[PDB]
RNA sequence: AGUAGUAACAAG
């Protein structure tokens, strides 16, 4: 995308909670 | 002395001697080294030949 | 030896450590609140917020200054032809007649069919220009023998108080207009993504400043000093009429030549860099000088007519003033564009930091906001004693104006004040950081600041602003003294 | 709503916005008229800080001499010059312990450099006081006028080539019973004028010979010229500065070279290090002291300023420093290093133009020169001057100069004064108290780091440091110095806040058109932008705007607007024609009304090189004409070097890359003085130039490599042309007739030179 | 030419002033009179130029035929000064004259121009043939290093370069013949042919030759691209807050690729070592790392050299490991043995104590020096055998000294006279002067065998030869990055890789979304804490629900790699405890939660008694400023509750709306020591503030005085 | 007058 477009920043590490079901 | 030596050598297409020559013969087109020794001429000759 | 001497050296030789507190930081230059003192008068080379330019469409070309002034005056013929003006204000030592005659000579010369912009050295021009006012240099022997000849006591900068107009200037100059005056030349086309980044940034940064009132005032100063320095070298012996002009561009991209008035360049045999050339300025304004008379003691003001401006007849005054400049001031005026770089650098650095955090160019986000990030705001001023926030662009436009004011009001008083008050700024920061600052001679530090507060309109207002901001910083510190107790 | 520019600091830390606090778009302060008022101030203050010392009369000059060294210890916090030799020697001894062999290493290197140093080295100085004309001239001019004048008194040590035999002549000249020298005196011709006074005085300066006595000469050789510092930033009031003669420069060079060797190896010296090397060094020193902080303790940084630095420092202390530093040195070199401090110990200040008295009634003004300063009653001076001259009296000399034994008005010992400052930093502790101090020192600027258990104990260390400095003649400013917990400080206008922050405003005036020529200025302008992007945090948006601003300034300065512009001008008229006549207009330089194609990526490429392949071969042929008449005799300095003047610091030379062309011109020398005919001075200049050009005609290497030899220029030129001729004839480049003419001419030259 | 000069000298010697100057001025004193200037020196050049450009004739004209080709005026515009205005000043011209010359002047010869200005034209082709990658917005830790500003044709000392230029331009004036002429014969010859036939002033040629022979090194802020070809684009490569990928045109040296290769491999191992299955991650990263434009695997396979780190990555990528070492002018390849380095303060024979690295173990090496090929055998601080082949005096002189210097024999260290990496400095010392080191060795007998012979200091065969002179790989790699032979013998490990963090000469890129994990300490710190701030809502919520899975969140693994291997586990023990304590005793502090959370990743290491280690500051890799403060703010991490601003490495982020109202009045004393809480206010009866030692040697139930920071004393109970 | 500011310029 364009540098000013927020989607120019790469997808960062995201903490996804865990559950056995 | 060096300017003369390098002018002469460069003109007559001869290697510039690493040391400063005493004379240059224009007929022969060769640099000359003069030696005044208080011993044997042959001893001084071969010692400066090295 | 060191411990020997240190043992016998007096306890009176001490660095006198004092742990700094907010209470110790009293307001700087308390005399600026003293109503006995005169309010600091306007002393700039040209008008700024009070300027009025007579607009005339450019046919694309950049015609001769005399021609463009002539053509502009032809379109506002009523103001040009006024020979019966009403004297509104007179400067103590100003000759109103001589000034008005000099204005008429300027108008008549600029409007005549000759290419020359030279004025005859008339009795009124000679007076206005300071003809033959340099003292005669006699021989040292005669001077020694002459008892009446003394080394004069030096003039000292007068002590003034806060003037409401210096705030007004800051307020109005940092404001957006519909016109652009910048004359920024071309650069090579972009290849590197970082080159494309700069160009997309300039669309926000440069356009914000270009549209603001201060830019147009700056360009007027830049272009006038440019012509004045050339006139000063090329025509040393001649009195010359120089138009005060600007090329402004509207929203659609239409060019207009602005005529802010006419100036008289006196004789200019400028040998030394500090040598003064008298410039007599005749500048148009809508501002009635009686509304804030404390601003205008240096000025002789005529009412020359009226213009229909917004469904209303608005009065047009001619501000006349004997001024002066030297080569240095003109050369720095010619370089005043650099006000852009100092402001742009400071604010771009924040965008670059913000981009570092978010992972994409935060220019648009900071200015106008985007779908992810709210627009970046700054504490901009005060209204009814309460702290008011404004935009990134406004903050940029404030710094840029401030940097223009550094040129417009720049001198040893501002140099000394800025240098000495910077220590106090860094100490305040130390208290704000909770880095426990200690001082050795606080009252000596204040002396060095306060001796620089005299008659510089910017220093006096900066001192006022410093104290205002200090008050709000002291109030904030009360939130920190509770932490971890 | 009322805008307050200080409200920025609510949202941004002061260090993070420190550039906005530098008003470097404003005009820097200039002085008007005389500097005598300021010079007399220095003479008085310098003596006020030493007056409790020993006062005596010099049996060489008859001057009033004050010696504060080993004087009584001060009993107040006023500037003290009462430095204790013992404490200085103990400070230097503790440095010698921490740096074993440094003093002998420094002395050896400095001595070996001196033995290799030639006299021409003295031409690399700036403005120098010329005792022959009692005015400031360039270093190379003052050197020449000294060498040539020295020949009139049988002093030919300069001819040997090395600095030492020239310096031998300088000290030996002080023994000459009389000195004959080449001076300048002007012939007055009264002409008519169209002004109040009715007439004119046209002066014609001419070279003369003048004779002065030994005492008169010694006084001149010991004399400093004084003027007011112009365009100095961050100061309300002006100050006096001083320029030394050419004689002392050789000795100062060696003492500063000695001090540089020491400074280089001192961990806490900010000199001679500069720019990014300094920043790294300071940043490392801050990181060390942070990590080496006692756990539970506190680290504190003094943002240090010294007051009356030059006024209080004493030549006698530097004399001791040179003595203690050159301990294990040959007596000759110890004696060599001793001379610069000794000449400074007996220095005399010239008091400038004097004061101007006026009649406001009669509109008359007159200059009262320094010799005649007391020719009028002091009631006729203003209160400030009346007070000054009364305090000057005891130090005043008949010929309008002042004795100035104490102080260092000229400076020139920046490195050696730094070594003295680092000596104080080196003490670290007094009386085994529960604190440690260290820091950085750049001349009169210092940062002191103090480690201790509490800030109360830290303050004890700062107080001990304060007191220790007084013993070396160093006075910490309590007014301008402040302290805080380590993390932020200021050092030589560089601002630290968990790292050094950018200060863009400091560099702002350097962005302008340099004023070398339109070629050099283009390279300089683009390089300044390039370097400020790298070093001073200038972003791409600002960098690009800088390119525009620079081109705007350049086009207006050199009157070289775009060929398609409708701008009036004599140059513009021909630019407009060149625009029409040219097919490849992309190839035209901005100076030839061409387009600007500079962007961030190509800032480092010379404009001619960028545009070369886009140029018309007729334009390219003209622009780069090998024998064009605008480029004169180019020196290796001429092409690469340019003096760039920062807002803050001494005027430094920077390198630029530019192709030599018709824009690489030079402005006529400033031989444009009102009612002055310079015909004699210009002829002298042209004579030296003729001789040097013809020498370069014979020796083409001279421009590049310094020619060596103690033999005559003529002897060298003749021998060269004789060989040129012979080998031109014996090769068949020269005709038999030309050879005979050449060898005949050379025969006449051979006679003239013997 | 010659006759013209002689005739002009005669004309000049007519002037008695010139005659005096020429006779009295020595050749030395030419250099003084060349700069002679009586004109008043300009103090304001920038002002003087703006002034002078408004005057009629500000420029100086060179008198000649070409000056005369300029007319007096053009279409009314006066070009040069009138003939009646010249005299005792000279002929001046207007700026319009230059314009006129560039418009209608003589067209001169430009042949050789591009060959004279080759240096500048290459600089342009490097940009013109360049490729630009992405620009990215993130933290850039720049280091100030001494770097080369511009690429060179062949780098020389100035004195050497000077002689070479003299031989090219002014041979007759070159003076005493120098040995450099023979060394640079192929350069001189080449330059003579290029600079043959050009009419440009020799001084310009000289300068432009000096530009491509004499180096310009300066201190500049760099970030992983140090080669001149990058340095000349440094302004576009990065700021503090952004990176621009740039591949310059032209060819790059193999030595540049080799140096970057090593930096890359060392970085991959440093990040891999901290992973569960380092070998897996090492392979994942190594495959996706690029040195400029060349893949890492390609460089390793192509270049016959490197270090431990390179071989480890080679073994991981399935390449044959080289055991090549380059000791300046000596090239060794391991035959047998294994050596480990132990830095100890050995006393050296000059009179100083330098920290030199002792290589333990018995090793055999395949030494090489042009003609010389030999097999070495060195033990701990000794040389035992050295079998070398017959070669030239010059080739043998190097190898024999190099072998005895690299072996680090105790005789070499106790034979230093005068003021001198420390080991490479000894190489360049004993190479220049060798007659000092041989005297501090000793001589022995020569073998009279069929192939064996001996040589002495005279570079020839003698019976007094130096002591010890004798003149005539299918590896596996473990999960933990150890190289094991079939016999179980480990010949290389991760712990054998250099700790030295240096700048790559070529720009290294990682074609992976994990590229941020390859950052430096300050880069990783900044990003890690940004990841925490980006996921703070879910991270904090899940932690308050009782779950502690966030402790071992992948995002924190890279962070661990810049925590010293010793303390990582101990820091985690403290961190996890302090965190759990905050939620378990309802004394939460979000700033402290954020600060310590990343330290919780490592497998916890508790004290012998089962309680966690207490800490004042958490020290990270790099300089003294690289630490976190538990109680205080640090250069890396600081929080201001006044404005709710969190400063991480200078970057300011707002915690506004991520703070509990009751949290602002909560003292940090509850989240400062593991198994401690705020009892009350400071109690003078309890004495001074307790150290970490005294706090660790406290029996549960006892109270103590703690100082959070200057002016915040608190009474804490266990 | 004015510029300016511890001392000048307002031609020589």
């Amino acid at each position: 995308y364009s540098p000013t477009s927020p989607s120019y920043s790469p997808t960062s590490p995201s903490y996804s909670p865990t559950s056995p079901s | 002395a060096w300017m003369v030596q390098r002018s002469l050598a460069q003109e007559h297409g001869i290697e510039t001697p690493k040391y400063l020559a005493d004379l240059f013969d224009y007929k022969t087109k060769r640099f000359i080294e003069v030696g005044i020794t208080k011993g044997l001429a042959d001893d001084y000759f071969w010692k400066k030949k090295e | 030896a060191i411990e020997r001497n240190l043992a016998r050296m007096s306890p009176l030789v001490s660095v006198t450590p004092k742990k700094l507190t907010w209470e110790d930081l009293r307001p700087i230059g308390p005399h600026i609140y003293n109503h006995e003192l005169p309010e600091v008068p306007y002393n700039a080379f040209l008008l700024m917020s009070d300027e009025l330019g007579l607009a005339n469409m450019t046919e694309g070309k950049s015609k001769k200054p005399k021609t463009l002034a002539k053509e502009c005056l032809e379109k506002y013929s009523t103001l040009r032809d006024q020979t019966d003006p009403i004297l509104i204000m007179k400067s103590e030592k100003a000759n109103e007649n001589f000034l008005w005659k000099l204005w008429r000579d300027c108008v008549n010369t600029i409007s005549n069919e000759e290419m020359s912009n030279e004025l005859q050295k008339t009795n009124y021009a000679k007076w206005a220009t300071g003809d033959g006012l340099t003292y005669q240099k006699i021989m040292k022997e005669v001077a020694i023998d002459d008892e009446t000849m003394c080394q004069e006591e030096p003039k000292i900068p007068n002590k003034c108080r806060v003037a409401a107009w210096v705030q007004t200037e800051m307020n109005l100059l940092s404001t957006l207009t519909s016109k652009r005056a910048l004359d920024l030349p071309e650069i090579g086309p972009d290849v590197a993504p970082v080159e494309h980044v700069g160009s997309e940034r300039r669309k926000y940064f440069v356009n914000e400043i270009n549209y603001c009132k201060a830019s147009t005032v700056m360009m007027k100063y830049v272009l006038f000093h440019t012509s004045l320095l050339n006139e000063s070298n090329a025509s040393m012996g001649k009195y010359k009429v120089i138009p005060i002009t600007n090329r402004v561009v509207n929203e659609k991209g239409e060019s207009f030549d602005m005529l802010y008035g006419l100036a008289v360049k006196g004789q200019s045999h400028l040998r030394g860099d500090t040598d003064v050339v008298t410039v007599v300025t005749f500048e148009f304004s809508s501002t009635d000088p009686r509304v804030d008379s404390g601003k205008w003691p240096k000025y002789t003001v005529f009412r020359i007519g009226s213009l229909f401006v917004s469904g209303r007849e608005k009065s047009v005054y001619l501000y006349c003033r004997v001024n002066g400049t030297n080569k240095i001031q003109m050369k720095w005026g010619m370089e005043a564009r650099r006000c852009l770089l100092q402001s742009m650098q400071q604010m771009e650095a924040i965008v670059e930091q913000e981009s570092s955090i978010q992972g994409y160019d935060m220019t648009k986000a900071c200015f106008k906001g985007d779908r992810v990030n709210s627009p970046k705001t700054f504490s901009i001023g005060t209204q009814e004693g309460k702290l008011v926030k404004g935009s990134f662009g406004k903050a940029l436009r404030v710094i840029f104006t401030k940097c223009l004011m550094h040129y417009v009001f720049g001198n040893a008083q501002l140099e000394g004040f800025s240098a000495e008050s910077r220590r106090l700024l860094l100490l305040i920061q130390a208290l704000k950081d909770r880095k426990g600052p200690w001082v050795f001679d606080l009252e000596g530090m204040y002396s060095g600041i306060e001796e620089c507060i005299s008659n510089n309109p910017w220093v006096i207002q900066s001192a006022y602003w410093f104290n205002e901001w200090l008050g709000f910083e002291k109030e904030g510190s009360k939130v920190l003294e509770s932490v971890d107790e | 709503m009322n805008i307050n520019p200080y409200f920025l600091f609510i949202d941004v830390p002061i260090q993070a916005a420190i550039s906005t606090t530098f008003p470097y778009t404003g005009v820097p302060p200039y002085s008007h008229g005389t500097g005598t008022g300021y010079t007399i101030d220095t003479v008085i203050r310098t003596h006020e800080y030493s007056n409790k010392g020993k006062q005596y009369i010099s049996d060489v000059t008859g001057c009033t001499m004050v010696d504060p060294t080993n004087g009584p210890l001060p009993e107040d916090n006023e500037p003290s010059a009462y430095a204790q030799l013992d404490c200085v020697l103990e400070a230097l001894d503790r440095m010698d312990e921490e740096h074993p062999g440094l003093f002998q290493a420094a002395s050896q290197n400095a001595m070996e450099t001196l033995m290799v140093t030639t006299v021409d080295k003295l031409t690399q100085g700036r403005q120098t006081f010329d005792w022959t004309v009692c005015r400031n001239q360039p270093a190379a001019t003052a050197l020449n006028t000294t060498i040539t004048s020295f020949r009139l008194n049988d002093l030919n040590g300069a001819d040997k080539g090395g600095l030492i035999p020239f310096c031998q002549d300088i000290i030996d000249s002080l023994d000459r019973p009389e000195m004959t020298f080449f001076s300048v005196k002007n012939i007055k011709k009264k002409l008519p004028a169209k002004n109040r006074k009715g007439f004119l005085i046209k002066r014609i300066p001419m070279k003369v010979k003048d004779k002065i006595t030994k005492v008169e000469y010694i006084k001149r050789a010991l004399s400093l010229n004084t003027m007011t510092k112009d365009a100095e930033r961050g100061k309300l009031k002006r100050r006096a500065i001083a320029t030394a003669g050419i004689q002392i420069r050789g000795f100062v060079l060696v003492v500063e070279n000695l001090a540089k060797n020491i400074c280089e190896n001192l961990e806490q010296s900010g000199l001679p290090v500069g720019g990014n090397e300094k920043k790294a060094k300071l940043s490392n020193a801050v990181a060390k002291m942070l990590s080496n902080c006692p756990p539970g303790g506190i680290s504190m940084t003094v943002t240090g300023d010294n007051t009356k630095w030059n006024e209080c420092l004493n030549p006698r202390i530097f004399l001791a420093m040179t003595e203690r530093i050159t301990r294990d040195s040959p007596i000759w070199f110890r004696d060599f290093c001793s001379i610069a401090p000794v000449l400074f110990s007996n220095k005399i200040a010239r008091l400038g133009k004097g004061f101007m008295i006026t009649s406001k009634t009669k509109r008359l003004k007159a200059q009262i020169p320094c010799p005649d300063l007391f020719s009028i009653p002091l009631e006729r001076y203003n209160e400030e001057t009346r007070a000054k001259l009364k305090k000057l009296k005891p130090f005043f000399n008949e010929e309008g100069t002042a004795s100035l034994s104490p102080g260092m008005m000229m400076g020139m010992f920046n490195m050696l004064s730094t070594v003295l400052g680092v000596a104080a930093l080196g003490i670290k502790n007094i009386g085994n108290k529960e604190y440690l101090w260290d820091g950085l020192q750049s001349s009169d600027d210092f940062a002191l780091f103090v480690n201790a258990k509490d800030e109360e104990t830290c303050m004890e260390g700062i107080n001990d440091f304060y007191r220790t400095c007084k013993l070396l003649g160093i006075n910490m400013s309590k007014k301008k110095s402040y302290c805080n917990e380590t993390g932020m400080f200021e050092f030589t206008s560089m601002f630290y806040r968990d790292g050094f922050v950018s200060n863009f405003a400091m560099e702002l005036p350097s962005f302008g058109v340099a004023g070398v020529n339109e070629s050099a200025d283009m390279a300089i302008g683009m390089t300044i932008i390039k370097n400020n992007m790298i070093n001073n945090g200038m972003g791409p948006a600002t960098a690009q705007t800088a390119i525009q601003l620079f081109i705007a300034d350049y086009r207006y300065t050199y009157k070289c607007h775009r060929g398609d512009s409708k701008v009036e001008g004599k140059r513009m008229k021909i630019i407009k024609e060149l625009w029409e006549n040219t097919k490849g207009r992309d190839g035209l330089l901005v100076a030839d009304g061409g387009p600007n194609i500079y962007n961030l990526r190509n800032l480092h490429i010379p404009e001619i090189v960028l545009k070369y392949n886009l140029m018309d071969p007729e334009y390219k042929g003209r622009l780069l004409h090998p024998q064009n008449p605008f480029v004169g005799h180019l020196s290796i300095e001429g092409i690469k070097e340019a003096d760039i003047t920062p807002a803050h610091g001494p005027v430094k030379k920077m390198d630029y890359d530019a192709v030599s062309g018709t824009h690489s011109w030079r402005t006529k020398r400033n031989r444009s003085i009102l009612n002055t005919d310079q015909r004699n001075m210009i002829l002298e200049e042209q004579c030296y130039a003729k001789c040097c050009n013809l020498f370069e005609a014979c020796f083409n290497s001279a421009s590049y490599r310094k020619p060596v030899g103690q033999h005559s220029m003529l002897e060298a030129m003749a021998h060269r042309l004789r060989m040129d001729a012979r080998l031109d004839y014996e090769s068949g480049r020269m005709s038999k007739d030309d050879f005979e003419k050449a060898m005949a001419h050379l025969g006449e030259i051979g006679y003239i030179g013997s | 030419m010659t006759l013209a000069k002689i005739e002009l000298l005669k004309q000049l010697l007519r002037d008695n002033e010139a005659k005096t100057v020429l006779k009295q001025t020595t050749v030395d004193q030419y250099n003084i009179i060349r700069k002679f200037n009586t004109s008043r020196i300009e103090k304001n050049p920038s002002l003087r130029m703006k002034w002078a450009m408004c005057s009629n004739f500000p420029l100086a004209l060179t008198k000649g035929d070409m000056a005369n080709r300029i007319p007096l005026e053009y279409k009314g515009i006066q070009l040069k000064t009138n003939a009646e205005d010249i005299g005792t000043k000279g002929q001046m011209c207007s700026i319009a004259a230059v314009t006129w010359w560039n418009t209608y002047g003589p067209i001169g010869d430009t042949e050789g121009f591009e060959r004279v200005y080759e240096s500048f034209f290459l600089r342009k082709m490097r940009l013109d043939n360049a490729t630009w990658g992405r620009i990215t917005f993130g933290p850039v830790e720049r280091v100030r290093k001494r770097v080369l500003l511009n690429p060179l044709t062949k780098e020389m000392p100035p004195d050497e370069a000077s002689n070479v230029i003299m031989e090219i331009l002014f041979p007759k004036e070159a003076g005493i013949p120098r040995e450099s002429t023979w060394i640079h014969r192929e350069l001189i010859k080449e330059k003579r042919e290029k600079l043959k036939g050009t009419m440009i002033t020799p001084i310009v040629l000289a300068y432009m030759l000096e530009r491509e022979l004499v180096a310009r090194r300066r201190f500049l802020p760099v970030a992983g691209a140090t080669s001149a070809e990058f340095i000349e684009m440094l302004h576009c490569l990065q700021g503090e807050n952004w990176r621009q990928i740039y591949h310059p045109g032209g060819n790059k040296l193999t030595e540049s690729r080799s140096q970057s290769m090593i930096v890359a491999c060392r970085k991959i191992i440093r990040r891999s070592i901290v992973a569960s299955n380092p070998l897996e991650l090492a392979v994942e990263i190594a495959n996706k790392t690029v040195i400029d434009t060349e893949p890492l695997k390609s460089c390793l396979a192509a270049i016959d050299g490197g270090d431990v780190a390179c071989d480890i990555i080679r073994a991981a990528l399935g390449l044959k490991i080289r055991q090549r070492q380059r000791f300046g002018r000596l090239e060794l390849k391991r035959i047998s043995g294994r050596g480990f380095k132990n830095d100890e303060e050995i006393l050296i024979g000059n009179g100083t104590i330098q920290k030199i690295g002792i290589w333990d173990g018995e090793e055999e090496f395949h030494v090489r020096c042009g003609e010389c090929r030999g097999i070495l055998k060195k033990s701990k601080m000794k040389l035992e055998k050295l079998l070398i082949n017959s070669a030239k005096k010059e080739d043998m002189r190097d190898l024999i000294i190099l072998c005895m210097v690299f072996s680090q024999d105790t005789r070499m260290f106790q034979g230093v006279r005068g003021e001198i990496s420390p080991m490479y400095q000894l190489q360049r010392y004993f190479l220049n002067r060798s007659n000092d080191l041989f005297d501090q060795w000793g001589y022995e007998e020569s073998p009279k065998a069929s192939e064996l012979h001996g040589i002495n200091e005279s570079m020839n065969a003698s019976d007094y030869t130096l002591k010890g002179v004798v003149v005539t790989e299918k590896v596996s790699i473990t999960k933990n990055l150890s190289l094991i032979k079939r016999t179980g013998e480990v010949i290389m490990g991760a712990n054998d890789v250099s700790e030295l963090e240096s700048q790559a000469q070529l720009m290294i890129t990682y074609d992976t979304p994990k590229m941020w994990e390859m950052g430096t300490t300050k880069e990783l710190v900044q990003n890690t804490y940004q990841w925490v701030l980006k996921n703070l809502v879910t991270l904090k919520a899940q932690f308050l629900l009782g779950k502690e899975d966030m402790f071992q969140w992948d995002a924190f693994e890279a962070f661990e790699s810049i925590i010293p291997q010793k303390m990582a586990g101990q820091y985690s023990g403290f961190a996890r405890a302090v965190l759990k304590q905050m939620r378990d005793q309802e004394v939460m502090k979000t700033d402290q939660f954020i600060k310590l959370l990343p330290f919780c990743f490592s497998p916890p290491k508790l004290r012998s008694n089962g309680e966690p280690y207490q800490f004042l500051k958490l020290v990270l890799k790099g300089g003294g400023e690289n630490f976190i403060e538990v109680r205080k703010g640090s250069p890396l991490f600081s929080y201001n509750p006044q404005t709710e601003v969190l400063t991480i490495c200078g970057r300011m982020m707002s915690l506004k709306g991520k703070i509990e109202d009751e949290e602002r009045n909560r003292s940090m004393g509850n989240a400062v020591l593991a198994g401690f809480l705020v009892s009350g206010k400071y109690d003078p009866d309890l004495g001074d503030f307790k150290t970490i030692e005294e706090l660790e040697k406290l029996k549960p139930g006892e109270k103590a005085n703690i100082l959070l920071y200057q002016g915040k004393p608190v009474k804490v109970v266990k």
